């Protein structure tokens, strides 16, 4: 009772690069 | 009087500036794209696009 | 050239449910 969706939440932050870099 | 040949040896140094944007992100319009709270309907896709 | 890297972050925020619970 208290492991990975906040655990979820905090590993996998991952799929997420370019945030793009262009304006 | 006469001469010698003359030499010399320079140093440039770098420098360092960092140019930086930065863009925000709404709230309200979080789960359009997203299924935590999207819907199963015909309308939470349209404004999801 | 619209699909999953912000639908990247979207989906899988998922990894993290402790933030755990203990200070």
């Amino acid at each position: 009772m208290s492991v990975q969706i906040g655990n979820g939440l905090l590993m996998v932050v991952a799929p997420g690069t370019l945030t793009v870099g262009s304006a | 009087p006469a001469d010698q040949p003359v030499h010399n040896y320079m140093i440039k140094r770098l420098d360092r500036r960092s140019l930086n944007a930065a863009f925000s992100i709404a709230v309200e319009a979080l789960g359009l794209i997203s299924g935590e709270n999207l819907d199963g309907t015909h309308i939470s896709s349209a404004m999801r696009l």
